């Protein structure tokens, strides 16, 4: 009984780590935007709507990572 | 043609008016739609050239 | 199109390759490419349209390729062949007097050109 | 529990009316008064023809 | 040494033997001697 | 009849009302409310015609058309706080995606014979390793098959889940003691924060969607 | 779990599939025509 | 208001419609496996 | 400005400094280089590339 | 029981593969941004290769995904 | 009970680790900003609200770290 | 045994963790390609038989690791 | 006494959370000081900012922190 509950939680703690790298990821396309605009002055009207749908991509890694964690942590 | 004049000039939709109307009076607009949904394509070379179209990439 | 050019002389008046040595290393031009400004340093140059190939001792310059794709080279002076053996023995002695002797800086062309020279 | 999700929720529906409403007001009316003159230029045209 | 005439005293070596033509010689030649100006009072018209 | 079937016959009731009570009439100017499904038409006409590009872009235009749609409308419905999923059920998303796979393998048999094969070389590498670049293109052309599906169904309900357990969290906040009812405001922003965040994941799924399934039919229509 | 076990999966299936039958025909044949009619209307008053 | 056009919907959609039917089936036998469990 | 073979107008044109170069606006579409000064060393070659040109 | 246990733990470790697919999607998205800011003409040909790119990082990372519902559900 | 405990303590420790991602992520988008602003100085003005909402979803990131930490506590 | 099972599978998930590089890798081959082709277009025809050589090759690491995830679960 | 040796491990585990917001930090400074020699003038609008970044930064890290010390204290 024990052993399943304690089995479970330290599970869920290994799938934490998987959502570090998503965070990265988000700052890493948040840094290309900037260098972007600050590169082309104008690119902006164009890229902006191109970056969201980059950010969301890059998140959704994380997502996948949470969502085992609390399959794991709550069952 | 000056009775032509004024029968154009009775004769402006320049307000609003049904594409059913439209439809009524030239049947081309089902013909070329008809044509269109045919040839499979839903653009309408022209269109976009004097209304505009939100696009991403 | 391709402007290659001197002040007495315009080489050529977009040619398919180019390959120049600019203060960025060597680029390679081909077709569309991005709008550089680049110094070209003392250089050995060639020039490709079609698959014939002509190649160019250049005095350096500068190079842009244009928004238009007009890759304007301006450089004082260039054909390789022309500038190509007892030129680079006598270039070595001038190059020694002058390491010797602005001076300075005149010595550091000396000694570029020379290897760029011996390079060929 | 869910709830306090409905007041998110209400607060959320808030954000909207607040902030794209007028904004999508104003999209909405742009497109309309291009057909329009679209319209009125294309009507103007063709009495024109009459005339010449 | 300003970057033009870097490349000026690059065009000058290249100049150096006999593979070569007169046109470019010529072209290596200086004549002018940059007139010093002050005030209207003129410091030396040292050589170029 | 189940709550999936139910909420399957709102979102068909949704839907015909975008095109039918959104202008009255049918006049030339268009009512303020077709203007939006209008754009949404050419964003994914210029994107369709983006991607696959055929004289037939305009021929599968309609199934990612109502592949937008749907997403798009059922990413709302979703948001909704006392309302349950079709994709809490990522069977059937996954399962809408598995139908395009296959419909994808089908049409690619169908068009392009056993030269259908020769898209999993894309191009001449180096012979003994051209079987290689079969092995992991096939792998990675049947990874197709789920990808496309548990993407958006996970985003879903993952969100959604998060939601709910950050406002489970917050009322047992409002639980421990007189502090917390001072300055716990700052709980209830951040689900407002997360609260907008889904619904942009949600519609961002609808393009994600309809750009990767006109990317699989670009290499399916056309080989290679 | 928020419900990841029902049995009812074919059930579920049968009006899934169902459902995008019916927009796709719906879609296709009535509503997408009618847009494409006001493209069409528009620019046959554009272009006279 | 709505005016029909028939679009093609026939040969267009016969690997759309054929891999429908296939999971529908596949489905049926899955759905009788989950309830086993 | 040897305007015809017959006529000469007097012209005189603008030398377009280093910091003009640096916040011209088509600027952004030349680029490739910040660890080099560009600016500092186009404007000095075209310093005479102009110069000669005027002057011939 | 211990093999339940494993089966919990097990599917944790795999969880950890995501993060790289992760960096990987936004390494293709930066590359998007600044191959379009540097150029901006090429951007029509660089869209559909960004998405294949995507596709591609995101597939080894489902594949970690697959393999922990696969230890997880058993 | 003290293992159930035991594994909840040490789970806790194990969710610190997905905020040091948040950790360097934030450092990027920052550092992304100064280097934007010294190169063109004006940029600043569009790019701020764009670096505003860049921090806010990289900590985003870190939170749902941080409440996996208090689930397990 | 319930000791050896719970190893397998342990073990097989520990497996599993080598794959994330390949995945980074994928993307490192795909950027340079990205920024290539912006520099010059035209290089994009001898690029693209190299591009599809270095996906091939660092996909191939991960699927070594995978190879190895599935030994452990299945023998 | 398991649940007392499990708060001691629980406490090393939490040193490493830190890690990241500390090679964070770097970063931001390593920014400042390109910038600056770049631009030479900027540095007095950039500065505030720069340590708006450095602060936030820097807060993951103590919250990272806090939990080992929750942990030790109860």
């Amino acid at each position: 009984m024990q052993l399943v509950l304690a089995a479970k939680y330290i599970g869920a703690g290994i799938s934490t780590i998987g959502l570090l790298g998503a965070g990265i990821g988000i700052a890493i396309v948040f840094a290309a935007l900037i260098n972007g605009v600050s590169r082309n002055p104008s690119i902006k009207d164009t890229v902006f709507p191109m970056a969201i749908l980059g950010f969301a991509l890059s998140e959704a890694t994380g997502l996948f990572c949470l969502m085992v964690s609390f399959l794991l942590l709550f069952g | 043609l000056q009775s032509t004049l004024d029968n154009i000039q009775s004769a402006r939709p320049f307000d609003e008016l049904t594409v059913d109307d439209l439809t009524k009076i030239k049947p081309e607009i089902d013909a070329k739609v008809e044509e269109m949904v045919k040839k499979g394509k839903w653009d309408v070379p022209g269109y976009k050239d004097r209304f505009g179209n939100l696009n991403v990439m | 199109k391709l402007q290659f050019a001197l002040p007495h002389e315009t080489l050529y008046s977009e040619v398919t390759q180019v390959n120049l040595p600019a203060k960025s290393g060597r680029i390679g031009v081909l077709a569309n490419h991005v709008p550089t400004v680049e110094q070209l340093l003392p250089g050995v140059v060639e020039v490709m349209e079609g698959s014939n190939s002509k190649k160019f001792f250049i005095s350096g310059g500068f190079a842009t390729v244009q928004p238009d794709s007009q890759l304007c080279v301006t450089a004082i002076e260039a054909p390789l062949e022309s500038f190509s053996e007892n030129i680079k023995n006598l270039l070595a002695e001038a190059k020694k007097n002058v390491s010797s002797s602005r001076e300075a800086a005149e010595a550091a062309i000396q000694v570029e050109v020379l290897e760029n020279l011996q390079s060929v | 529990d869910e709830s306090i999700l409905l007041l998110t929720f209400l607060g959320f529906t808030g954000l909207v009316a607040k902030y794209l409403a007028p904004a999508y007001k104003d999209f909405a009316d742009a497109r309309m008064k291009k057909v329009s003159d679209v319209l009125n230029a294309s009507r103007n045209k063709h009495v024109e023809a009459v005339k010449d | 040494i300003s970057y033009a005439a870097y490349l000026n005293v690059a065009a000058q070596a290249i100049r150096s033997t006999e593979l070569q033509t007169a046109s470019v010689l010529n072209r290596s030649q200086t004549d002018a001697f940059y007139t010093q100006y002050k005030n209207a009072s003129e410091p030396t018209p040292i050589t170029k | 009849l189940t709550t999936f079937s139910l909420y399957t016959i709102i979102v068909l009731l949704v839907i015909t009302s975008l095109y039918t009570l959104t202008n009255n009439n049918n006049k030339i100017i268009g009512s303020r409310w077709l203007i939006s499904q209008e754009a949404i038409y050419d964003t994914i006409m210029n994107m369709t015609k983006g991607q696959i590009g055929g004289k037939n872009w305009g021929l599968y235009f309609p199934m990612i058309f109502t592949l937008f749609m749907f997403i798009f409308i059922a990413n709302l419905i979703s948001m909704i706080p006392y309302s349950f999923a079709l994709s809490a059920h990522l069977v059937f998303i996954i399962s809408l995606s598995i139908v395009i796979w296959l419909g994808n393998t089908i049409l690619g048999l169908y068009k392009h014979g056993w030269v259908f094969f020769s898209l999993f070389v894309p191009a001449g590498t180096p012979l003994p390793l051209v079987p290689l670049l079969v092995i992991i293109e096939t792998l990675s052309y049947f990874a197709r098959a789920i990808s496309l599906g548990l993407r958006l169904g996970s985003n879903i309900l993952a969100g959604h889940l998060l939601m709910v357990i950050l406002a489970g969290l917050t009322f047992n906040f409002m639980l421990i003691n007189l502090f917390t009812l001072v300055f716990g405001f700052v709980p209830l922003a951040m689900i407002l924060a997360i609260m907008m965040l889904e619904f942009a994941i949600g519609i961002i799924q609808g393009y994600v969607w309809a750009i990767l399934t006109a990317s699989y039919l670009k290499d399916a229509v056309y080989l290679h | 779990m928020p419900q990841l076990v029902p049995f009812y999966f074919m059930n579920q299936l049968t009006y899934g599939f169902l459902l995008m039958i019916t927009l796709l025909i719906l879609f296709s044949q009535f509503f997408l025509p009618m847009i494409l009619r006001l493209y069409v209307s528009r620019l046959f008053i554009s272009k006279l | 208001m709505l005016k029909r056009f028939p679009t093609p919907i026939l040969k267009v959609y016969w690997p759309f419609f054929v891999a429908g039917a296939a999971v529908y089936y596949g489905m049926s036998k899955a759905a009788d496996l989950s309830s086993n469990t | 400005d040897p305007v015809s073979s017959l006529s000469f107008e007097p012209s005189e044109k603008p030398i377009f400094n280093a910091k003009t170069i640096e916040q011209s606006p088509s600027f952004g579409k030349f680029e490739i280089d910040t660890d080099a000064n560009v600016p500092r060393d186009l404007f000095e070659y075209t310093l005479a590339n102009q110069m000669l040109t005027a002057m011939a």
